[PDB]
């Protein structure tokens, strides 16, 4: 119930997904429906219970502060599909229409 | 109106290796030669958190006067960026390992404590090159260790910023964690101002500050920043939420984006690094590892050594300098003719001749003779004009 | 193709009293995918001529009398979201197609270590989401046991590789059953480790917090032993845990007579089917004849399990699957002039239809305003399924109940019908949502279509399970079937 377009965009930007207006409306629905299906926990009763952000109880996994060389240019940019000079690249023309 | 600005400061911990990754933190000229799987973002790595770096996080955070936490997580910020390749930087939101500390200054009349309000580990982005109308990116750099360092919004002034930035680099540079050097990356720095006419509650508009890369250049884009807003509160102004980004030619700041409303990161929890614990035997040893910084080490220099005011702050504006100062004291120089010599005479060569590194020349067995020569030896000063230069890029004695 | 339906252990024996060439087994194996697979469609990259080689550097090993390794010419199919350097990796999406990995994944690294024989790397959902590997963007893996069937998800082509006699073990994943409802659908025996008990270095991220890669076999025992060469803790993983004891198989073969076995009302639920529901309280009443006491209790916060499970896992994706931007490696969008079309594009051309459901409901619940409402609120729930494990697990030994609420249903039954489809994860989810260890056995057949038994333990104690599941497997297994498809 009520998610509009401008929300369903919104997302989409946060996410870096290109979204057509033949696609948002058809998003807005289905988040909607998700959301419903996602509302169901609001019948469990939390009040006062700690969030699990883990479920294994460790404690301070550190690692020794002694380098290891990197591996060479050519293996770091074997797989990228548009490199030049040994780096990636990539468009940068900062107009608020394409950014 | 009081301007209110606060400082966003990142520091470059000096480790071995990076804070998630094996990779060494010192690079070569090579682009894309200091990384690995970890640095790439490639499917399936997982981070892997230095020690060392915490440990220097947690001694930078003490000298700061911060509560150290006991439990302290890492957290994703999110964000697409080339030189953030995870799409995320592991950070820290809530726990931060040091909050609410301070550090005092003296501006023009007299004391002002101010206080930091939160210090966390970081991981440093990579390099974005912009060519052309393309961008060439390099992830040497992603990974490396930073600390973030938020002043609470108690600085007053575009020249009270100044003196956070002194004291700040000053007090991290004394815990050997970092060069702290703005010049080389090592200490960067934001700000935020705005101004709130006196009597009420409300604000202007409010600006970040981006591209101050000088201690001397925060204060030229605060005053000019402050003057700017000045106008737009007196004139008409159109109150809102904006980034600038200050102009090293012009000295003035340019308006590079108006904010729709705070930049959402949805920051949570890194289930990938397990909790650190940090208990009182962890902070001793870290504790200990701290010499005495700059403040109490001028105090010292007030009324034991009872030497000036000018002096005593020249003198602890770094580690090196204070220690060697007080090596070549005992070994025979005379409490002021040194604190002359270093004052001016070496911090003047030093300036002039670059040469910053005021351990692998001169040193305080070599200098503290040269002092003598003066004192009684032979008799007086116009000799040390040269004596000091050759005494200072070459040889060992008079 | 003759030693193709043979275990992991007589495979292994056949071998150490040379009865049976390295190079013939792996000859077998291909010769039944080339046969198999065309219908079967488990399989995505074949390392075909890598295996060859290393066979042939077996049977050296095996003439000198120096076979070592824990599963030493052993045959094996890898999900394809864990990495296999210089083997094509794809997590079956566009976004990944021809990724060649640059680094080794922990758990081949300790299969190679054993000596196994990578074959190649199995089909799957999406980056791990789906219920029936039906969104592969290569193809669809049909059931052994009814090829209009579905394999189930996302490891479906693990689960049916498995049960059509390909491979002796596979790996899969598990994130809120993806290893497990395989397993129950293909009729097969399918284990997703305690939390922490294999490392995910190397497993092509879904949900962080809920991911663990676990094996698939045709018999528990087979399955014990794969689940000994890949466990143990990892520099490179700061979640593996340190526990040592990593010995599966010494209390195999012993009986469960006074085993305290818990059966959860809520698995025998309103979401669970007649026939399914049927055919595990006659595994119930098969325990009781073993001497095993098995009892009715609770687990009320399981009706959450799906939810808090989807919001959790989604919002984790949300993240996990931004470093996908086609700079580095990966799907990179030619049409884009722009940075923000760069990422946009690649993104949204790159990942199929579900994925990108999975990161706009995952960046929604992250976002400023509905956090707290969502994300955290999944994570409070979280900790109220965890505890109703932790009160059982005062009393009981084990949990038992359904692997899934139905047999495997039908290829485009459910797959323009998500919320039906995410249905199927009532009974694996709280699993993970717990880090629980969780084993699927086979315990019968409803018009030929496999019913799962799962066995819930405490965290780390695997051999347990494996005893209780051995222990019906005697009394009920589908051993004798495969070999008839
Ligand atoms: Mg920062």
């Amino acid at each position: 119930t009520k998610v509009t377009r401008e929300e369903v965009e919104h997302i989409a930007n946060l996410a870096r997904l290109q979204i057509s207006p033949e696609e948002t409306e058809e998003m807005a629905n289905t988040l909607e429906s998700i959301l419903d299906f996602a509302k169901q926990n609001d019948s469990a009763d939390t009040e006062g219970v700690e969030p699990t952000y883990h479920v294994l109880d460790l404690q301070n996994v550190l690692r020794e502060d002694k380098a290891i060389k990197g591996i060479p240019q050519e293996l770091a940019l074997k797989n990228a599909k548009e490199t030049e000079d040994g780096q990636f690249k990539v468009p940068t023309i900062m107009n608020e229409e394409d950014a | 109106f009081e301007t209110v600005i606060g400082l966003e400061v990142h520091v470059e911990l000096k480790t071995d290796s990076k804070m998630f990754s094996p990779s060494p933190a010192h690079f070569g000229a090579e682009p894309n030669s200091n990384t690995n799987v970890i640095d790439l973002a490639y499917p399936g790595v997982l981070p892997v958190v230095n020690k060392r770096a915490v440990d220097w996080a947690m001694r930078a955070a003490m000298a700061l006067n911060m509560e150290i936490a006991t439990e302290s997580k890492f957290d994703r910020k999110n964000y697409f960026y080339p030189d953030n390749p995870k799409a995320y930087q592991i950070s820290q939101f809530d726990q931060p390992i040091g909050e609410n500390g301070y550090i005092d200054i003296e501006v023009d009349g007299e004391t002002k404590r101010i206080g930091i309000t939160r210090l966390h580990m970081e991981e440093d982005a990579g390099k974005s090159t912009h060519k052309g109308e393309y961008s060439l990116v390099d992830l040497n750099r992603q990974g490396t260790p930073l600390i973030e360092i938020v002043s609470e919004p108690d600085i007053r002034s575009p020249k009270e910023a100044y003196a956070y930035l002194e004291k700040l680099r000053s007090i991290i540079q004394y815990t050997g964690v970092s060069d702290v050097k703005m010049e080389e990356g090592s200490l960067r720095c934001d700000a935020n101002i705005s101004l709130r006419p006196y009597g009420q509650e409300k604000f202007g508009t409010k600006a970040e500050l981006k591209n101050l890369n000088s201690f001397n250049y925060v204060r030229k884009g605060l005053e000019y920043e402050e003057k700017r807003q000045e106008e737009e509160l007196l004139n008409g102004g159109e109150i809102g939420q904006e980034t600038r980004r200050f102009d090293e030619s012009t000295g003035k700041t340019i308006l590079m984006r108006v904010k729709e409303g705070s930049d959402d990161y949805r920051y949570f929890p890194e289930p990938d690094i397990v909790p650190l614990y940090i208990d009182d035997a962890w902070k001793e040893r870290v504790r200990q590892t701290i010499p005495e910084l700059p403040d109490e080490r001028k105090a010292k220099y007030v009324n034991e050594l009872g030497l000036p005011a000018y002096d005593a702050h020249v003198l602890t504006l770094t580690k090196e300098m204070s220690d060697f100062f007080e090596s070549t004291i005992e070994h025979g120089a005379d409490v002021k003719l040194t604190s002359n010599w270093l004052m001016g005479g070496v911090n003047e060569y030093l300036n002039k001749n670059q040469v910053e590194l005021l351990d692998t020349k001169l040193t305080p067995e070599n200098l503290a003779g040269m002092i003598k020569l003066i004192e009684d030896g032979t008799m007086s000063s116009k000799i040390a004009k040269k004596v000091f230069p050759e005494l200072a890029a070459k040889g060992g004695n008079a | 193709m003759s030693i193709r339906y043979e275990s992991v252990e007589n495979l292994l024996t056949l071998i150490k009293d040379k009865k049976i060439k390295p190079s013939d087994v792996v000859k077998d194996i291909y010769d039944a995918i080339e046969e198999t697979d065309p219908t079967i469609k488990s399989f995505l990259a074949l390392d075909k001529e890598n295996a060859i080689k290393k066979a042939q550097e077996l049977d050296e090993l095996q003439a000198k009398d120096q076979m070592d390794g824990k599963l030493f010419g052993i045959p094996m199919g890898i999900k394809d979201n864990i990495i296999t350097n210089g083997l094509e990796t794809t997590c079956a999406s566009k976004m990944l197609e021809g990724f060649v990995p640059i680094y080794e994944s922990t758990v081949m690294e300790k299969l190679h270590k054993e000596n196994a024989v990578l074959i190649g790397k199995l089909n799957m959902d999406e980056f791990a989401m789906g219920g029936s590997t039906e969104t592969s963007y290569f193809k669809k893996t049909v059931n052994p046991f009814d090829h209009k069937a579905v394999p189930g998800g996302s490891s479906g082509g693990s689960a049916a590789a498995v049960a059509a006699g390909l491979v002796p073990l596979s790996l899969g994943s598990d994130t809120g059953g993806s290893i497990r409802q395989p397993a129950a659908y293909c009729g097969v025996v399918g284990m997703k480790p305690t939390y922490g008990r294999v490392s995910r270095f190397g497993l092509v991220a879904f949900a962080s917090s809920l991911d663990q890669i676990g094996p698939l076999t045709r018999n528990v025992k087979d399955n014990a032993i794969v689940l000994e060469a890949i466990s143990g803790a990892d520099v490179n993983d700061s979640t593996s845990a340190p526990v040592d004891d990593v010995d599966f198989t010494s209390e195999i073969g012993k009986d469960i007579k006074g085993l305290k076995v818990a059966l959860p009302k809520e698995y025998l639920g309103e979401g669970v089917a007649d026939d399914v529901k049927e055919a595990v309280q006659n595994a119930v009443e098969t325990l009781k004849s073993l001497g095993a006491v098995v009892e009715e209790v609770s687990l009320p916060n399981t009706k959450f399990g799906i939810p808090s499970y989807y919001v959790i896992a989604s919002s984790e994706a949300s993240s996990n699957l931004s470093r996908f931007d086609g700079i580095r490696y990966g799907y990179h969008s030619k049409e884009a002039h722009s940075l923000e079309e760069l990422y946009k594009m690649s993104r949204s051309e790159g990942f199929g239809k579900e994925v990108k459901r999975r990161i706009f409901l995952g960046t929604f619940a992250l976002s400023s305003g509905y956090y707290d409402a969502y994300y955290k609120k999944s994570q409070k729930v979280r900790t109220l399924i965890k505890n109703d494990f932790d009160k059982v697990f005062e009393n009981y030994d084990v949990v038992v109940g359904p692997t899934a609420p139905t047999t495997a249903f039908n290829l485009g039954e459910e797959i323009d019908d998500p919320l039906t489809m995410y249905a199927n994860d009532l009974l694996t989810t709280p699993v993970n949502l717990a880090g629980l260890p969780g084993i699927s056995v086979p315990c019968g057949q409803s018009n030929g279509r496999p019913i799962g038994l799962q066995f819930i333990g405490k965290p780390f104690d695997e051999k347990t399970l494996y005893r209780v599941a051995y222990q019906y497997e005697t009394q009920y297994n589908l051993h004798d079937v495969y070999e008839k498809l």
